[PDB]
Parts: C-alpha cells; sequence; structure tokens
C-alpha cells in the first residue's frame, strides 16, 4: 500500500572498472532508491528505516528487462529504465605499433 | 581478544576477512593508512549479543 | 527398484497428458506436471502396485520471480516398498 | 547408506506393539548399537588426512597460506 | 551467441566480413579484428592482464594463449589477426596448460599480501588464478623484492605487485599525453619508474589506479578505507565540468 | 597521540603501538633483501615477506612494522 | 664429393684474408678480386640476382638456416611510397663466436660488395649495419673500409657505375645479446630498448621504420658476390642435399689447437675436430660432451659425436643445431652440471624481461640449477625443472627462451645419473654428518 | 651498485648544465645525418655514447636530457634505453675503466683470478674510483671463445671523445695487470 506507489529504476549494472573480465554483466535489477540512512549514536553503526535496504541488491534479480518490467508494473511501482551503456569493438592490429612515419616535411 | 606483536604493534592489519566471514554480522571495523603509513583500523567493534561464538 | 526401472516403466505406464518433462539424474528423478494432473498423478504413483509410493517425505516452493508462473511446488516422495524415491513437481502463480 | 555405514554392524530392532514402549525399548537398543558402532569406529579408524584434496573447496593450513601464493590467494577467496 | 559485455560489432561493409570458427562455433567478424576479439563475439572470455582496448597491443604477458590449428605454438589471442577458415580452441589441454604455468610464472615473485592489499576482493590474478592455474604453489626460493616509489598525493605504490604488463606505461604514453612513466632496466630486475624523482602532473593521471591489474597503483586518499564487497555501487553522472 | 590512534584509543597511560614499534631500532642485515615473518616461528606470524634494502631510508615490513637496513652499505 | 664432405682447399675458400695475413682495405681487397665486376651483377637486374641465390642453395648463417633467396624473394617487387631497407647483423654476442668478427676485421670489402648486391636484389635503397658496440676497432676498420668504398664511387649514388643507388651506414649496439635478434635490433636500431616484437608483421612486410626490411648475417651477406662470381652450381656442389655451401667453423675448449677455419659444410664433427684442431685433448676418449653450434643449442654427448655431420639436418634429427656453427669442447674433467649453470644464469642475465614466461623461468631454472650444482635438491625436482623448461619452451614472445630451456633440457636428457649421483652423495653426506 | 632510479647528487642532478662541446657538434650533426630527420630517436645510443666519452665515461642525468633534447623525446625515453644497455656508466668510473672478472667461456681456463689482485693493488673495492680518479674496476661482458683467457678490458676516457679507446688484453696474469695498470698510470699505451 505505502510501499507499493515508491517510484524505481531498472537498470542493468554495467562492469567495474577496476577489472579486464566480463562475467557480472546482463543482470537486469530494480533500484528502489534507499537513501535514508543514519549513524546511530552509540557505536556509530548505519542506521536505517526503509525495508528496502538491500533486497533490490541482495536477492530481486532479473534475467531480462522485459521481466524486470513486468514485475514492477505487475506489483505496480513507478519505474523508469535506463539502457546500458556498451563497448564499440573497433578494428585493432598489432602492426600498428609500428606504422611508417613518412617522409620528412 | 585481539593481539600484538611481542614489539607492541598491533597484528591486526584491517584485511577485514574476519568481517566479511562472520556469520552473525557481528564486526565492524573501520580503517585508514596510519601516521607512519601502516594499515591500521581506527575501529574494530564487536557486538558480543550478536556473535554466536564460532570461531570463523 | 533403480531409477533406470522407474523411468522406464512410467514412461510406458503413465497417461501421457500427465507428464510434460521427465529427468533422470543421479540428483532424482523428476517428473513436471501441469496443475490440473498433479493429485490424479499421485494417487496412481501411491496405489500402483509397480510403484507403491506411500510416504510423502515433504511439500516446498520456489520462489522464481523472472517466470509468469513464480512459484514452483516440489513434492518428494519415497517408496519403502522398493526402496526408491521419486520427486513430482508443478509451476504456479499468486492466485 | 552413507560415508562408512556399509562398513559397519549394527542391527536395526524394530517394534512389535507400536505403541510407547516398544518405541522406549527400540531407542535403548539404539544407543547399545551406537556403542556397538563407536567401538568399531575407533578399531578401524585409518591415518591420512580430514579434508578433501581438492584445492578450490578447502581452507589451506596456516603454515601453507603464510608460506605460498596460490595457497593465500584461496584462503582469501574461501573467506 | 551474445558477444562479451554485449559489445557491439559495427561493419562498414558486408563484403569486409571474414568466418572463423571458435570452439567448432562458426563466428562472423570484421576483416582487421584479432583472434582475442573473435573469441569475444563468440561469447568466449580469454583471460588477459597485458591487453586493454583503448591501449596499443603489447602480447608480452603471454596470458590470453589460445590453440589454433596447425600452428605449432600457442598464440597469442590480443595480437593475432583473425584469418578466414580459422580454427580457434580455447579450452584444450595445450591451452589450459600454458594458463597454468603461465599463472605459475607470474605468481612466481608475487608478494604474499593480499589482506593488506586494497585490489583484494576486485583483483582479476586472484579470480584467474582460481579459475585458471589451480596449481598447488612449487616455489620454494627466495622472492624479488622493489622499493617503492613516489608519484605524488594521488597513486599509492607497492611496486612488489606490479607484473610489467607495461598498461601504466603505454596509457602514460598514448591517452595521458605526458610521458612520464617508463620501464627501466632489463629482465626480471626491470622497474616501472619515472627514475628522476618526479610526480605524475597529468589530469588523466588517476586513470592508471583503474587499468593497474594488481595492486601495484592504488589511490592513495582510498588507501585502506573499505573494501569493493561492502561498496554500494551507484551509477550517475559527474558534475564537475560540463562533460557529464 | 596522532589522530588515527585518537579514534579508538581513550587511555594516554600507555604508549600507543605507533610509537611502540618506532622505538625498535633497525635490524641490520648484510645484504640488499630480508625475509621478514614477524615470529620466530613462520607459522605463529604473518605472511612471509620480502624486503628491498636499496634505499638508504630504513625499510619497513608492511605486516608487522619491523624496520630493516642494509649492514655494510 | 656426394659421399664424404671436408678438406676444403683453398682454391675453393671464399674468405681468402681469414687469417689477416695480407691488407684488408680497398688495394687489397681488389687484388683478392672484391668488387670486381660488380656493375655487371647489378645490371643484370633484381630477379636474375634472386634466382641464382635460390639455385646456389644458401641458407641463413645467422643460425636459423632459413634459404636466403625465398627469404629475399619476400621483399615486395614494387614500392607502396615506402622506401626498402636492408639491416646486415653483425651483433655476435653469442659466447663462443666470432666468425663475424673476423670476417669485418679482415674482410670489410667483402661485406660491403654483398651489401651492395644484397640492397639489389632486395630493391633496397640503403643498408644499415648493425655492430656489437664492443667491436670498437671492427667498427673504425669498416669505417674506413666504407669511406675507402665511397671516395671510389663503389657506394653511394651511381654505385659502381651501375645507375642504382645505395647507401651504407654503420650502426652500433650498447652490450645487449637480445639486440642480435632480428625484430629486437630493428628496435634497437630505431632508438628504443631492444625488445623483440610479435609476428605478425613479418620485417618484409612491416620492418625498421615500419618499412619493408630484410635482417640477414654478416657471413650471409659477404658470401653472395662470390656465388654470383663463381656460379651457384660451384657453391651448391658442396655439402650434402639441402645443406650447401661453405661454412665458417670455429673451435673451441679442450681441444689440442682451437681455431677458426672454413670448412665444408656437412663435414663429420670428429673429422672436423681431428683434422684442424688437432684432437679432443687427451685423445677422443676423454671427450664427454660437445655443444655444436653455440651455447643456443643443446650439448650432444659423446656416442652421438661419433657419426654426426656438421649441417643444419644432422644436427636438427639429434635435438640440437648448427647454430652459429661454434664448436665448443667438453672433455671428462668437466663438471657439466656447473657448465650448464652457468649458461643458465647467462641466459637469466641476457633476458630482455618483456615477457613473463622468459622473465620469470629464466631465473627460476638459474636458481634451480645452482641448487642442484651442489645436490641440494631432491630426486623430484629433476622432474619439475623439465616441467618447467616446458613451461617457458614455445610461450614466449622470441626464441631466447627456447635456447635458455635447450641445454637444461639436454643436461637432463644426457646426464640424468650424474644429476642424481650428486643429490644421493649429498643427502649421504647430510646423514651421517649430522 | 646499478639501480634503476636516480637520486640527485652535488656532481649528478638535472640543474647542472649539460651540452656537447662545440667540437663535438660536428660529430652530433654527422650522426644525425645517418638517419631520416623525423627519425632522429635512432641516434640515441651513439649520441649517449659520444655523452659518455665527453664526460669521462660516465653519464649524468643531465647528459641524458642534453641528449633528449637533441632527438625531440621525452627524457624517460633516453632513461631507459641508458639503463636498458650495460656499455652505458650511469655513475663516476675512473679516467681507465678496467672491466674484469669474466663469464661462463672464461671462467673454464679460470677467470676469477685477476680481478683480487687488481683491487689489492689499486687499493679500491669493485665499483669505487681511488682517490687521485685515475681507475675504477667495472663488470667485463665478453666476446669471442676466451682461448687466450683470462683476459680484462681497458676504456680509456682520459682524453675525452677524441682520445677514447676501448680495447681487449690477453694472457693477463697478476703480474702482467700490474704492468698494464702500471703504463696506463704513466701514460704509455700497454701493448695487445
Ligand atoms: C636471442 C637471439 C640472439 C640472436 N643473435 C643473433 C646474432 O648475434 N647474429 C645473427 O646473425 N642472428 C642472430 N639471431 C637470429 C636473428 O633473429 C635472425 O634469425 C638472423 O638475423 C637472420 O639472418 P640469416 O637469415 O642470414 O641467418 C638471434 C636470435 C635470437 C633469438
Ligand atoms: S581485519 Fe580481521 S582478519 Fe584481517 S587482520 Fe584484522 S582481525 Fe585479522
Ligand atoms: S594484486 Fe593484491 S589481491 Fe591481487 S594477488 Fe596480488 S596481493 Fe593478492
Ligand atoms: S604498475 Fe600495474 S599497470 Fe604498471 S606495469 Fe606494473 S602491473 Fe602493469
Ligand atoms: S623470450 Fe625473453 S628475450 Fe625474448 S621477448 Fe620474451 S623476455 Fe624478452
Ligand atoms: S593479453 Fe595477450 S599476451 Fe597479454
Ligand atoms: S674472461 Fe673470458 S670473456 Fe672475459
Ligand atoms: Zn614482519
Amino acid at each position: 500500500e505505502e510501499h507499493l506507489s515508491r517510484k524505481v529504476i531498472i537498470y542493468s549494472p554495467a562492469r567495474t572498472a577496476t577489472q579486464s573480465g566480463s562475467g557480472k554483466l546482463g543482470k537486469w535489477k530494480i533500484n528502489f532508491v534507499s537513501t535514508l540512512k543514519w549513524e546511530n549514536p552509540l557505536m556509530g553503526w548505519t542506521s536505517t528505516g526503509d525495508p528496502y535496504a538491500n533486497v533490490g541488491d541482495s536477492a530481486l534479480a532479473f534475467d531480462s528487462e522485459e521481466a524486470a518490467k513486468s514485475f514492477a508494473e505487475r506489483h505496480g511501482w513507478d519505474y523508469k529504465v535506463k539502457k546500458p551503456n556498451t563497448p564499440l569493438l573497433k578494428v585493432k592490429s598489432y602492426s600498428d605499433n609500428f606504422k611508417w612515419k613518412g617522409n620528412p616535411q | 581478544a585481539l593481539r600484538r606483536y611481542p614489539t607492541g604493534e598491533e597484528r591486526c592489519i584491517a584485511c577485514k576477512l574476519c568481517e566479511a566471514v562472520c556469520p552473525a554480522q557481528a564486526i565492524t571495523i573501520e580503517a585508514e593508512e596510519r601516521e607512519d603509513g601502516s594499515r591500521r583500523t581506527t575501529r574494530y567493534d564487536i557486538d558480543m549479543t550478536k556473535c554466536i561464538y564460532c570461531g570463523f | 527398484m533403480d531409477n533406470q526401472f522407474i523411468f522406464k516403466y512410467s514412461w510406458e505406464t503413465l497417461p501421457k497428458k500427465w507428464v510434460k518433462k521427465m529427468e533422470r539424474s543421479e540428483h532424482g528423478n523428476r517428473f513436471d506436471t501441469n496443475t490440473d494432473y498433479l493429485f490424479q498423478l499421485l494417487c496412481f504413483l501411491k496405489l500402483h502396485t509397480y510403484t507403491r509410493v506411500q510416504v510423502l517425505i515433504d511439500i516446498c516452493g520456489v520462489d522464481y520471480p523472472s517466470r509468469k508462473r513464480r512459484f514452483e511446488v516440489v513434492y518428494n516422495l519415497l517408496s519403502t516398498r522398493y526402496n526408491s524415491r521419486i520427486r513430482v513437481q508443478t509451476s504456479a502463480d499468486e492466485v | 547408506p552413507y560415508d562408512v555405514y556399509d562398513q559397519l554392524d549394527f542391527d536395526v530392532p524394530v517394534g512389535t506393539r507400536g505403541d510407547c514402549y516398544d518405541r522406549y525399548c527400540i531407542r535403548i537398543e539404539e544407543m547399545r548399537q551406537s556403542l556397538r558402532i563407536i567401538v568399531q569406529c575407533l578399531n578401524q579408524m585409518p591415518s591420512g588426512m580430514i579434508k578433501a584434496d581438492d584445492r578450490k573447496l578447502c581452507p589451506p593450513s596456516r603454515c601453507r597460506m603464510k608460506l605460498s601464493m596460490e595457497s593465500l590467494i584461496h584462503h582469501f577467496e574461501l573467506y | 551467441r551474445n558477444p562479451v559485455g554485449g559489445a557491439r560489432v559495427h561493419f562498414s561493409n558486408p563484403e569486409d566480413a571474414i568466418e572463423v570458427f571458435v570452439d567448432g562455433y562458426a563466428v562472423k567478424v570484421p576483416k582487421g579484428f584479432t583472434v582475442l576479439q573473435a573469441c569475444e563475439v563468440a561469447g568466449v572470455d580469454i583471460p588477459r592482464f597485458c591487453y586493454h582496448s583503448r591501449l596499443s597491443i603489447a602480447g608480452n604477458c603471454r596470458m590470453c594463449l589460445v590453440e589454433v590449428e596447425k600452428s605449432p605454438k600457442p598464440v597469442a589471442s590480443c595480437a593475432m589477426p583473425a584469418l578466414p577458415g580459422m580454427k580457434i580452441k580455447t579450452d584444450t589441454p595445450i591451452a589450459k596448460k600454458a594458463r597454468e604455468g603461465v599463472m605459475e610464472f607470474l605468481l612466481m615473485n608475487h608478494p604474499l599480501d593480499c589482506p593488506i592489499c586494497d585490489q583484494g576482493g576486485e583483483c582479476d590474478l586472484q579470480d584467474q588464478s582460481m579459475a585458471f592455474g589451480s596449481d598447488r604453489g612449487r616455489f620454494t626460493e627466495m622472492k624479488r623484492s622493489v622499493v617503492d616509489k613516489n608519484l605524488g598525493p594521488l597513486v599509492k605504490t607497492v611496486m612488489t605487485r606490479c607484473i610489467q604488463c607495461t598498461r601504466c606505461v603505454r596509457f602514460a604514453s598514448e591517452v595521458a599525453g605526458v610521458q612520464d612513466l617508463g620501464i627501466l632496466g632489463r629482465g626480471s630486475g626491470e622497474e616501472i619508474g619515472t627514475y628522476v624523482e618526479k610526480l605524475m602532473t597529468s589530469e588523466l593521471s588517476g586513470n592508471v589506479i583503474d587499468i593497474c591489474p594488481v595492486g601495484a597503483l592504488t589511490s592513495k586518499p582510498f588507501a585502506f578505507k573499505a573494501r569493493n564487497w561492502e561498496l554500494k555501487a551507484t551509477e550517475t553522472i559527474d558534475v564537475s565540468d560540463a562533460v557529464g | 597521540v596522532g589522530n588515527h590512534t585518537a579514534k579508538w584509543m581513550q587511555d594516554r597511560s600507555k604508549k600507543s603501538p605507533m610509537e611502540l614499534i618506532s622505538e625498535v631500532p633497525p635490524i641490520k642485515v648484510d645484504g640488499r633483501i630480508v625475509a621478514c615473518e614477524g615470529d620466530t616461528n613462520p607459522a605463529l606470524g604473518h605472511p612471509i615477506e620480502f624486503i628491498c634494502l636499496d634505499l638508504n631510508e630504513p625499510a619497513i615490513c608492511k605486516y608487522c612494522g619491523l624496520r630493516y637496513v642494509q649492514d655494510h652499505h | 664429393e656426394k659421399t664424404h664432405f671436408g678438406g676444403l682447399k683453398d682454391e675453393d675458400r671464399i674468405f681468402t684474408n681469414l687469417y689477416g695475413l695480407h691488407d684488408p682495405f680497398l688495394k687489397g681487397a681488389m687484388k683478392r678480386g672484391d668488387w670486381h665486376r660488380t656493375k655487371d651483377l647489378v645490371l643484370k637486374g633484381t630477379d636474375w640476382i634472386v634466382n641464382e641465390m635460390k639455385k646456389s642453395g644458401l641458407r641463413g648463417r645467422g643460425g636459423a638456416g632459413f634459404p636466403s633467396g625465398l627469404k629475399w624473394s619476400f621483399m615486395p617487387k614494387v614500392s607502396d611510397g615506402r622506401p626498402s631497407y636492408l639491416v646486415v647483423n653483425a651483433d655476435e654476442s653469442e659466447p663462443g663466436t666470432c666468425k663475424d668478427r673476423e670476417i669485418m676485421r679482415h674482410d670489410p670489402h667483402k661485406l660491403l660488395e654483398g651489401c651492395l648486391i644484397a640492397g639489389v636484389g632486395m630493391r633496397a635503397s640503403a643498408a644499415y649495419i648493425y655492430i656489437r658496440g664492443e667491436y670498437v676497432n671492427e667498427r673504425l676498420n669498416l669505417e674506413k673500409a666504407r669511406r675507402e668504398a665511397y671516395a671510389a664511387g663503389l657506394l653511394g649514388k651511381n654505385a659502381c657505375g651501375s645507375g642504382y643507388d645505395f647507401e651504407v651506414y654503420i650502426h652500433f649496439g650498447a652490450g645487449a645479446y637480445i639486440c642480435g635478434e632480428e625484430t629486437a635490433l630493428l628496435e634497437s636500431l630505431e632508438g628504443k630498448q631492444g625488445k623483440p616484437r610479435l609476428k605478425p608483421p613479418f620485417p618484409a612486410n612491416a620492418g625498421l621504420y615500419g618499412c619493408p626490411t630484410t635482417v640477414t648475417n654478416v657471413e650471409t651477406v659477404a658470401v653472395s658476390p662470390t656465388i654470383l662470381r663463381r656460379g651457384p652450381e660451384w657453391f651448391s656442389s658442396f655439402g650434402r642435399k639441402n645443406n650447401a655451401g661453405t661454412k665458417l667453423f670455429c673451435i673451441s675448449g679442450h681441444v689440442n689447437k682451437p681455431c677458426t677455419v672454413e670448412e665444408e659444410m656437412s663435414i663429420p664433427l670428429k673429422e672436423l675436430i681431428e683434422r684442424h684442431c688437432g684432437g679432443v685433448r687427451g685423445g677422443w676418449d676423454n671427450l664427454l660432451a660437445i655443444i655444436p653450434g653455440g651455447s643456443s643449442v643443446p650439448l650432444i654427448p659423446k656416442n652421438i659425436c661419433e657419426d654426426v655431420l656438421m649441417d643444419f639436418d644432422a644436427l636438427k634429427a639429434v635435438q640440437s643445431g648448427l647454430g652459429t656453427a661454434a664448436v665448443i669442447v667438453m672433455d671428462k674433467s668437466t663438471d657439466v652440471v656447473d657448465a650448464i649453470a652457468r649458461l643458465s644464469y647467462f641466459y637469466k642475465h641476457e633476458s630482455c624481461g618483456q615477457c613473463t614466461p622468459c622473465r620469470e623461468g629464466t631465473g627460476w631454472l638459474w636458481m634451480i640449477m645452482e641448487r642442484m650444482k651442489v645436490g641440494n635438491a631432491k630426486l623430484e625436482e629433476i622432474d619439475m625443472l623439465q616441467e618447467v623448461t616446458k613451461q617457458i619452451e614455445g610461450h614466449t614472445i622470441c626464441a631466447l627462451g627456447d635456447a635458455a630451456a635447450w641445454p637444461v633440457q639436454g643436461l637432463i636428457r644426457h646426464f640424468r645419473p650424474e644429476l642424481e649421483r650428486r643429490i644421493r652423495e649429498r643427502a649421504e653426506r647430510e646423514l651421517l654428518q649430522a | 651498485t646499478a639501480l634503476n632510479y636516480h637520486l640527485d647528487s652535488p656532481d649528478n642532478k638535472p640543474d647542472l648544465p649539460w651540452e656537447f662541446s662545440e667540437a663535438n657538434q660536428s660529430k652530433v650533426k654527422e650522426i644525425l645525418s645517418y638517419y631520416p630527420s623525423n627519425y632522429k630517436q635512432s641516434a640515441v645510443i651513439p649520441l649517449l655514447d659520444l655523452a659518455q666519452q665527453q664526460n669521462g665515461g660516465w653519464l649524468p642525468v643531465s647528459a641524458m636530457n642534453a641528449v633528449a633534447k637533441v632527438i625531440e623525446v621525452a627524457p624517460i625515453r633516453v632513461y631507459e634505453v641508458a639503463t636498458f644497455y650495460s656499455m652505458f656508466n650511469r655513475a663516476k668510473v675512473g679516467k681507465y675503466h678496467l672491466l674484469v672478472c669474466g663469464t661462463t667461456p672464461c671462467m673454464i681456463r679460470g677467470s676469477r683470478d685477476i680481478e683480487s689482485a687488481l683491487l689489492d693493488h689499486l687499493g679500491v673495492k669493485r665499483g669505487e674510483v681511488t682517490k687521485d680518479g685515475l681507475f675504477s674496476v667495472g663488470e667485463m661482458e665478453c666476446m669471442g671463445c676466451c682461448v687466450n683467457a683470462p683476459m680484462i678490458t681497458v676504456a680509456d676516457y682520459s682524453n675525452g671523445s677524441e682520445g677514447y679507446t676501448y680495447n681487449y688484453f690477453e694472457d693477463v696474469t697478476p703480474e702482467k695487470v700490474v704492468e698494464i695498470v702500471e703504463k696506463l698510470r704513466k701514460g704509455e699505451k700497454p701493448p695487445h
């Protein structure tokens, strides 16, 4: 009821920049934009009161855009889709390292 | 308990492995480069009421 | 009564429209059926002389949010008569 | 059967009346048979490894992890 | 098959396309593609350390070796151009054994400091050691050691971890446009550095932390503060300038 | 006494670990390299660390903070 | 003849000043027959020169033994705007080899005329001679010869009056063994570190400055004018089929009289040693092992040396190679394990460090060999050494990794009982002493 | 004690001016003339050798920077070249650099019998110059087959680039190497 009207984002997390491997892509997630946390004034621990604090990154997952969109629309959430950025494969040659500079100008 | 080398230096180097493995999430660590450049904890908390005393 | 005999005999004897999928594996023999035939399939397996699946070990659900029928209901059964186990599964949705 | 139960001698007590008294007697007898199994395990206990040797699923020794890169990496990954 | 990472392939003309096989499978790639790129189009992830798609091919780490039919030696897929009718195998015993040997050589002098290395938990070396060479170490001699170098307040340096992949040097020469990093010396004693004392003054200097596959170059202000597995990732844009 | 130690240490009776480790004199080594295990029994110390002594400044073991210098040059 | 090979006569010797008894400069060079009617050879054209080189059956004298005519024919027939370059490899840093040094010392005009001939045969406009940085006196002598050739009109614009323009420049290294490798040589000539390139590209398509380039040995270049003048059939009359021509041999080590000699290809090794070197010191029965050519080929035991011939094919058939034809002879008094460890140290020191298997495995092999020198190892570590050599071999950018792996493999193959005995004796000493 | 990095010192620091002498300018131009004008980097090795000859047998960082300025490249590439090749000396050596202690081909015939006597006569350890700045002992790197071993190498930097020589001496004995040192001190060129 109260938590069924929240706005979410459907997206595919991109590849990290610290690793060259590509094995965590193709997954689709529903971001619940849970950004209400504070510090407990006893130990400094991070407290929250939002039930969807980590379910969107720990449990809820979708193999495709269509599945996530269908789930969001069945639950009634307002969703916006962010298309993922993909690399463009370009012709690369090891011979290019030794290209002739041409006649001196 | 947290231990030291015989020199008095702490053994812990804030690798955060214990925090990762802890089945009860009872360990909380913060760390930073110490003034002499050492990798050391600024905060190392164990909630004795969350801990299951598993030894992991 | 080994899992090769159960697979072959069930293929030969069960009404065809009851089973959509049959898996033979060391992880367990598995029959998938539509929801409308689950009851009759289980009654057959319990009563038939060559199966005698008398013990229902458990029923459990599994959630698959990416599926139109998100729930899968798993029936784990045992034949003490033939010392064999069978798994029967069907899918379901929220309503 | 699982583990080494097929290498062990023990009896399976069964009741004849199906009441509480039969089940009490069965539990007593099961304790006796468990004692039998323990004695056999003690006598047949072999030497050797207590962990599977596949180095992708089991922790290395403390000394190995402090001495070998592969071991350290596996320890880090596993924990 | 979906390309690795959903990579897009653009064809100038369908006539300028060749046909190669990656583990029996038929894949079509543009003329000029390397064997590694053809593998990516096929959806096969080849391990690599020295190759970077935005930097010139080096072919020094030898971790991307694959088997090509009628080839006498294992082939560096990152540098070898793809040819029509080429039969590429990535999971044959030759390729697996080559990967195991190369991984053994890489870890030979590598320091045992994963718990204090910030790359831990997001390390290509750790993952490829777990996957390709799950070989029990047998090197028992003394490891080499390297002194740390001062590169400024942004890039923290632990050069014992460096695997001499030369990605940082090529980034400095080709992307940053500031030739300050080089590879000095020869043999196993070669060391990445500036020779003379000087800090990395390029405004793009911080990217060497991203491109370095090991914890040799790390963020000094971020040093030791967190592990990658406890961090929440948010995809957004920068507002420092009008570039977005 | 520094900001790092003040985050957790609220007792000033004893020296902090940073001061204690700094008071240990550098260990002199014949050679340009030394291996530190942090303990006489290696299995009870830290993962072995090989430390280069080419620089004039004492070299610090990144696990236990022990410092080493070249004895002759 | 076709049956037996050896006993090359003086009238068939190409390097007639090899012993430095005459003037090596221009006047003596022409008196010996150099620069004789080079205009006619140049005017014959590139195709004729290439065909004659192919017919002569000359193979590369730098160690790999590739057929020279085909390699020259790899050069483009029509220029695409880029010029064509000839690079002469005079960077012999291989231990035990001095033949190219002798050629530069005593017959430099042979090298210069061969440079011109090969440049015409490759359609190249300029030649660069890459000399070892330590051959300072040799380099100065070659530069004096080059000035003599330029003054006489034999080089430069309108070379020998033939209408062909050909420049010859002299370049030198700075003490690196890896610079002898052709792509590493090209990189060094470009002003970079001597690090070999991956292939493809091949130098004939993109070599020096990214232009078509052929890198060939000094000995290969210097014999081309004599082959052209005397005819390919005369050159092919020597040696077995596919191993034609004469070869510059140098024999060192435990022989009575070490010397450098020009001999017929496919000559028996034993005949070569007992004919020109006075035999193995202490007799042939005192022989233990022989390294046929240079330190980059595996050794062969005494039983193999009895009948093996000195050519590419015969030494290839016994898991060895002709290499630089630098014969190193070891008698029974040599500690062969110590020599192999010394070679391992050489390869660890000379590795350029570019690629991981060479850079790390060379040092690992050196450490294992140092430990095995005194038996401070286990019996199972010989197998580990073999597997490490196999992990290096075939996985490197250039052939230096193979040259590092080969001597250890040969030692394990031919003298494993010696290593096992050293290990057992060390263990026996360990047991009794403590 | 060769290192892959530089630490500033009073005789070795970037601010010291260093340029090719006027008499070396002809040689630099001739060296550059051998290569296309957009491929000046090709001259790094001969120019480094000439700078080493001019600077008394060693290369301060200022000389490397000057060479980088002549060939128009970043100094890091010149540092790479200077550190890759063993013939370049990046620390001071004497006016006469004596190279001993060869490698595999010559220690079979007992090569390690010349070095210790050389230090004993010179009264210095390997790698350090004598007080008068005349002699320094370095690592010889070998050619040939070492028939007439032991062998040593003498690099003569006493007269700049116009007096530079690089010679090998054969059958050198502990008595003979001292004699060679004595003629070098007196100025006579020892026979070879
Ligand atoms: C480590 C290494 C060192 C080499 N050194 C030399 C050398 O000193 N001289 C040489 O002519 N070839 C040398 N080569 C071989 C060259 O790469 C190349 O094959 C040769 O220049 C071809 O000349 P050729 O065809 O006349 O034999 C070396 C190769 C390697 C891998
Ligand atoms: S963070 Fe935990 S696991 Fe890591 S060193 Fe400290 S106590 Fe040990
Ligand atoms: S880079 Fe760091 S995390 Fe990766 S293997 Fe090396 S020490 Fe471990
Ligand atoms: S510092 Fe990092 S990026 Fe640079 S060569 Fe070493 S491993 Fe590669
Ligand atoms: S094999 Fe050795 S010498 Fe050849 S490129 Fe690799 S590291 Fe350099
Ligand atoms: S990724 Fe190809 S050799 Fe490194
Ligand atoms: S002692 Fe033989 S090369 Fe120097
Ligand atoms: Zn320590």
